[PDB]
């Protein structure tokens, strides 16, 4: 089988981007509306 | 563009409410399992430093509740980092990147999740691990933690056993 999938800090930071997926928006607004910034 | 993570992670949020038991303040917010969704979530929720006092974030592997009582945590413990706002945000985000990026070498299976507590007395960032009896594993995890978060050698981190928290550090680094 394949190796563990890893992302070092530089790779994650470069990948950092934009709207969020609507499903995610729905979930945050429904259970934790006060933390949402969107 | 899709970059899958090794694990699927759940963000939980605890909003203080003096008229609720602790567990009833805890809510699972969203799950994600790609880098893109990790950043979408992080970029569109309140930073740890921006949370009201008494509030928490938890980031735990799918299927693990962020509770001492969870079968995955009951024999476990946490590395604890005490703070005293940019420093707190930095500790939290560096820790999140280290865990979702699987940066704990061969000990990733022992990672349960991370916790940030926002408190007037002093904010806390913790890394929960599976087995408090494995000093070798937890020491290595602690060393990566201090390195990734740029914690000074003079700040002595404590590894605390959950069973004790539920009722003195087992390890110090
Ligand atoms: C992580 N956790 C916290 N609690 C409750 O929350 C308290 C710890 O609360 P806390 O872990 O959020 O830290 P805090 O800085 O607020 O604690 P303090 O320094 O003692 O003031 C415990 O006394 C429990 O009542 C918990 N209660 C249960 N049953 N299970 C848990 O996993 C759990
Ligand atoms: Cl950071
Ligand atoms: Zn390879
Ligand atoms: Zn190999
Ligand atoms: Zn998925
Ligand atoms: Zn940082």
């Amino acid at each position: 089988g394949p190796h563990m999938i890893r992302y070092n800090r530089d790779t994650l930071m470069t990948a950092r981007d934009a709207p969020i997926p609507d499903e995610m928006l729905q979930e945050i607004n429904r259970v934790a509306p006060d933390i949402l910034i969107a | 563009t899709r970059h899958p993570l090794q694990n699927r992670w759940a963000l939980w949020y605890l909003k203080a409410d003096r008229n609720k038991e602790w567990e009833d303040c805890l809510k699972m917010v969203s799950l994600f399992d790609t880098v893109e969704d990790f950043w979408s979530l992080y970029n569109h929720i309140q930073s740890a430093g921006g949370l009201n006092w008494g509030s928490d974030y938890y980031l735990f592997k799918e299927g693990i509740k962020p509770m001492w009582e969870d079968v995955n945590n009951v024999q476990g413990g946490r590395w604890l980092v005490v703070v005293d706002t940019q420093l707190l945000d930095h500790y939290w985000l560096e820790l999140l990147m280290a865990i979702v990026g699987e940066q704990f070498d061969e000990y990733g299976d022992y990672i349960c999740g991370a916790v940030v507590n926002v408190r007037q007395k002093g904010d806390k960032v913790s890394l929960w691990t599976r087995d408090a009896t494995r000093d070798d594993v937890n020491l290595r995890i602690g060393q990566v933690l201090k390195q990734k978060l740029s914690i000074p050698d003079t700040e002595i981190l404590r590894y605390e056993v959950h069973k004790d928290s539920s009722a003195k550090p087992r390890i110090c680094l």
